[PDB]
């Protein structure tokens, strides 16, 4: 958007690092120093979900890029998922392969 | 626990939140600047006010992160670029007082005016002071302008370097021209260390070396004088500051039709060749991007060709008409410039580009190290480009000059010396502009003695006499622009020699055999890889460093200067052999 598309966040201070798979949608102030937060933002302790400055202004690399991973789950149950199976037209009166 | 990793984590919130804001100020900026309305300023006001605000708040903030805990090097110089104050160490009713005294200097020098015809500043000073070559018509619109503008500007200015000196003490300094130079302070290794001090040392021995040239160029410029002003100048006397082509002495560019070695070969210009073709400025411009990637450097961007302003706006827009390289951030590159097809505007869109390139460079650093070494590369690094584009084999090279033309010695040194009368002309200027007033600053010239000693300055230095006498009741020292206006001028000098030495270095680096002012840096990748080197760097670096990376010293040099002009410095020498080579310091216009 001209003015900015304010609407997509996005967390840059954590505690540790997260897990294979794993989602954190907390919205609590980041304790950076011994000064224990008390739910206000100041010294020490910064808001951990940011906001992207999406403007049609910018540049390659920092223009909205929508990213999806498609990871594949092959457990022990039978699988249900297959691919697109091919077909051919039929013969008759001459032994072929079916 | 420790300290380091909360600094860390505080520097990395800060340079976040100002990739926005600083953009968001740069935006409205560029949009105050493509259509000029009152809307618009307020905007631009507002966002620059609330960027100011942020940045003195995060200052404040940061000074409680002392340097001597922090161990890494990168997160200490990005505390450091930011701990600085500046004027916000100043009480509020001194920080008022100073603007307020700065904003009554700026309307006084912008609203000046010189009347026994009845002219301004810009409108007819200048065109008279650049063209006619009347003795009394520039000599009264000189007096008149320093009698006024520096008597008007005198009891301003005795309170602001007061004022000046205070904000300097209040900042942990001492003067305020130690503030100014403490832009070329380095820290590092016990190699890659410059001080503050040390500039006023190295400026001294960086000027000691071009004196003679200098010298032989005044003798030259005199002895060329002398038909047009028979009863004006005297064979071992100085010049007058009215007979300089310039209302202060800067640029004696003008001088070029009164000196001029040989007339019946002029200069090249390919205004006309390139009118013939059929270009515009959009070839323009896609002729320098073909340049500036065949030495090897990246791509421009997309938004360099829609978003930016190339050519004048015929919707009506009024623009301030003058080149400038804006650097939004996030990928944002543009340029605003009254282009046109002509040759000065071709080499100025190359110019531009050049600090374009260089803004591309840096940008993978933090948001506190996303700028040059010093005041001195980012106008030095684009000042090569036009340097090495200007050359008679890229113009023909590109098709602006036929090939049947050749090489000429008369017209080499016709343009040698066209270009020693705008850079080496401007150097002692420069010099002395910048001791006198690091001597005001430091309280060694007594408030009593400014414009004695200025002129003693002006005549052992520069080699100039007044034609008139000025007592201490005038002030042509703030007579300048960048004197008037807070502005720093020893910029100028670490430029002229940097660009010299990258240039250089980068001719030296592809084995090129000729002059250096006939380099040629097209068709050589590792002329761009060697340079990115300190372009992709910027402040992360000291100063030294970066500069060791392109030429190998560690410190400013002067003799690629002497050797850019070596020819012409011989036909100087040749030239002025029936002359007296100085200027002695007693002779006056004023006196019989
Ligand atoms: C620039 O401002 C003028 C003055 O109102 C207006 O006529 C013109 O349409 C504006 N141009 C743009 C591109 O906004
Ligand atoms: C660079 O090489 C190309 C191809 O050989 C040539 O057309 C062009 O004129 C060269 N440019 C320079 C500046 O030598
Ligand atoms: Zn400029």
């Amino acid at each position: 958007k001209v003015g900015g598309n304010y609407n997509y966040l996005y967390r840059l201070f954590r505690k540790s690092n997260l897990k294979p798979f794993e989602r954190d949608i907390s919205t609590e102030i980041y304790q950076a120093g011994n000064k224990p937060c008390n739910g206000v933002a100041g010294f020490n302790c910064y808001f951990p979900l940011r906001s992207y400055g999406f403007r049609p202004t910018y540049g390659v690399g920092h223009q909205p890029y929508r990213v999806v991973v498609l990871s594949f789950e092959l457990l022990h149950a039978p699988a249900t998922v297959c691919g697109p199976k091919k077909s051919t037209n039929l013969v008759k009166n001459k032994c072929v392969n079916f | 626990s420790l300290t380091e990793e909360n600094a860390k984590t505080f520097l990395n919130n800060f340079n976040q939140e100002a990739e926005d804001l600083s953009y968001q100020s740069s935006l409205a900026s560029w949009n105050y600047n493509t259509n000029i309305t009152e809307e618009n300023a307020q905007k631009m006001s507002e966002a620059a006010a609330k960027w100011s605000a942020f940045y003195e708040e995060q200052s404040k903030t940061a000074q409680s992160f002392s340097l001597q805990e922090i161990q890494t090097p990168i997160i200490k110089r990005q505390l450091q670029a930011l701990q600085q104050s500046g004027s916000s160490a100043l009480s509020a009713d001194k920080n008022k007082q100073l603007n307020t005294i700065l904003n009554t200097m700026s309307t006084i020098y912008s609203t000046g005016k010189v009347c026994n015809e009845c002219l301004l500043l810009e409108p007819g000073l200048d065109e008279i002071m650049a063209t006619s070559t009347d003795y009394n018509s520039r000599l009264w619109a000189w007096e008149g302008w320093r009698a006024e503008v520096g008597k008007q500007l005198r009891p301003l200015y005795e309170e602001y370097v007061v004022l000046k000196n205070e904000m300097a003490r209040a900042n942990n300094y001492n003067d305020y021209g130690d503030y100014w130079r403490g832009d070329y302070e380095a820290e590092g290794a016990d190699g890659y260390n410059y001080n503050r001090n040390q500039l006023i040392e190295d400026v001294e021995r960086t000027f000691a070396e071009i004196k003679p040239l200098y010298e032989h160029l005044h003798a030259y410029v005199r002895r060329k004088l002398m038909d047009t002003y028979p009863s004006y100048i005297s064979p071992t006397g100085c010049l007058p500051a009215h007979l300089l082509g310039d209302m202060w002495g800067r640029f004696w560019t003008n001088l070029y039709p009164l000196t001029v070695p040989f007339a019946q070969k002029p200069n090249i210009d390919v205004t006309d060749a390139m009118m013939n073709q059929g270009w515009d400025a959009e070839r323009i411009f896609q002729e320098a991007e073909k340049f500036f990637v065949s030495v090897g450097l990246p791509h421009m961007t997309q938004g360099f060709w829609a978003n930016s302003m190339l050519t004048e706006p015929a919707d009506g827009r009024k623009v301030v008409c003058h080149p400038t390289a804006w650097d939004l951030g996030h990928g944002d590159f543009r340029i605003k410039m009254c282009t046109k097809v002509t040759m000065d505007n071709f080499l100025t869109a190359h110019h531009e580009m050049g600090h374009i390139q260089y803004d591309m460079a840096y940008a993978r650093q933090p948001f506190l190290l996303r700028n040059g070494a010093n005041e001195g590369f980012h106008e030095a690094v684009g000042e090569i480009m036009s340097l090495s584009a200007a050359t008679p084999k890229h113009l023909k090279s590109i098709g602006l000059l036929p090939s049947d033309f050749q090489e000429d010695s008369e017209t080499e040194i016709n343009f040698l010396l066209k270009q020693a009368l705008t850079i080496v002309g401007t150097l002692p200027f420069t010099y002395m502009l910048e001791k006198w007033r690091w001597m005001v600053f430091r309280g060694e010239i007594p408030k009593e003695q400014w414009m004695k000693k200025w002129w003693e300055m002006k005549r052992e230095i520069v080699g100039v006499v007044e034609p008139l006498p000025h007592d201490e009741t005038y002030c042509d020292p703030a007579s300048l622009f960048h004197v008037s206006n807070d502005y720093s001028f020893i910029r100028y000098y670490t430029r002229t020699i940097y660009q010299f030495q990258f240039q250089e270095a980068l001719c030296q680096a592809a084995k090129y055999n000729g002059s250096l002012h006939k380099c040629d840096i097209s068709n050589s990748t590792e002329a761009g890889q060697k340079l990115l080197k300190m372009l992709s760097l910027g402040n992360s670096e000291p100063w030294t460093k970066a500069l060791e990376n392109v030429v190998g010293a560690r410190n400013m040099d002067v003799k690629p200067l002497l050797n850019y002009f070596q020819p012409l410095f011989d036909w100087l020498k040749e030239q002025n052999r029936n002359s007296f080579v100085g200027w002695n310091t007693e002779w006056s216009p004023y006196a019989d």
